[PDB]
């Protein structure tokens, strides 16, 4: 098919986490932030050409929780299988010393949608300006997620993306320099 | 011009 | 500690503008699809035994079958018309450089994914030697792709990186 629109929701227990997003050919259109009760467009410009009523999303998530609890009981409390991520670490653009850039940590093919992702610079945790997407859907019903780290490229800096997930026995750590 | 969502039938 | 996950997906598949529209309603417990509405079928289907009760409710709910059947129009064709006003035809031209790593063609910042990236040498395009990462999603509505050419460093000859992407009828070219 030429194009695909996907509305993807989840609720998860005992974590009590839920997300609501729209997807076009594998990129996020928007999500609803559950804390802020707000439609967050993936790029702000999109909100000039479209609108979405956040309150509907929240209602769907309350109903998804209820539907989860019914399926938990009907399944005789069969738990979700932990499927561990795979990870890639790469720069957003062609890298040039001292011209700001963004390091991308892409995490793929995991369930459930819970990650502890840590950026390290020369062995030490860094957080300045970090951003992330929502849990992006896959056809196989596993998840994807992007983490962004603003950096100023140098000769001597080494970066590690460290991911923790219940599907891994030990952390999955990759680097770029 | 509104993106519409659909609701998963609620089990109550 | 055990986890429990429920996923809902509403999919709209489009071909030839909106001549071919397929609506899918997926109910997914612990990553497995239990029950589906597929508008090509036009009835709900219990994919697993766990979905039969949930299929009975759906199928017994007052006007729900007709509402699912009308979703190709009320939801899919509706949402497409909104997205055709900015998303469906978004184009970002690629950014092209060459740099020594072996010779590297960096193609950055382009949408949509379909792209033709060729290595030329003194005017002729070679096929053997070329190694590609393939299409790399950036997650911000851009892709990148590094196309490398294992190359013998011999003075005299110009290597061109030829990039044809829908964003321009005309290619983006970088000599070395």
């Amino acid at each position: 098919e030429d194009h695909v629109i996907i509305q993807a929701e989840f609720f998860m227990e005992p974590d009590l986490t839920g997300e609501f997003m729209f997807d076009f050919d594998g990129d996020e259109i928007f999500h609803v932030d559950m804390q802020k009760k707000e439609t967050v467009w993936r790029l702000e410009e999109f909100g000039k050409f479209a609108s979405f009523e956040a309150q509907g999303a929240l209602a769907n998530i309350a109903v998804d929780k209820a539907n989860l609890e019914t399926m938990m009981k009907r399944s005789n409390y069969t738990p979700n299988t932990n499927v561990p991520p795979e990870m890639t670490v790469f720069p957003n653009k062609a890298v040039e010393l001292g011209e700001p850039n963004i390091l991308i940590c892409f995490i793929d093919k995991f369930s459930p949608p819970v990650l502890n992702v840590t950026w390290l610079q020369n062995g030490k945790p860094v957080t300045t300006g970090v951003s992330e997407t929502v849990f992006l859907p896959r056809e196989d019903h596993l998840f994807r997620k992007f983490y962004y780290l603003p950096f100023l490229p140098s000769n001597e800096d080494v970066y590690d993306c460290k991911v923790e997930h219940w599907g891994l026995e030990e952390p999955l750590i990759k680097h770029w320099e | 011009n509104d993106i519409l969502s659909r609701l998963d039938p609620p089990e109550a | 500690p055990a986890h429990f996950l429920y996923q809902v997906k509403f999919e709209c598949q489009f071909s030839n503008g909106t001549e071919r529209v397929r609506y899918l309603h997926r109910s997914i417990y612990n990553g497995q699809e239990d029950v589906r509405f597929d508008s090509d079928v036009g009835e709900f289907r219990a994919l697993t035994e766990l979905g039969r009760p949930r299929a009975e409710y759906w199928n017994s709910q007052k006007d729900y079958l007709e509402d699912e059947r009308a979703s190709v129009d009320t939801y899919c064709r509706h949402n497409y018309g909104v997205l055709d006003g900015f998303l469906v035809h978004r184009q970002t031209a690629p950014t092209v450089t060459v740099f020594p790593a072996l010779l590297v063609c960096s193609v950055n910042g382009f949408y949509p994914g379909p792209i033709e990236v060729r290595w030329l040498r003194d005017g002729r395009e070679e096929q053997a030697g070329v190694v590609s990462t393939g299409l790399i999603r950036n997650g911000d509505w851009t892709f990148q792709m590094l196309v490398m050419l294992e190359t013998v460093p011999r003075s005299g000859e110009v290597y061109t990186c030829h990039v044809q992407h829908p964003s321009s009828s005309s290619p983006v070219t970088v000599e070395w």
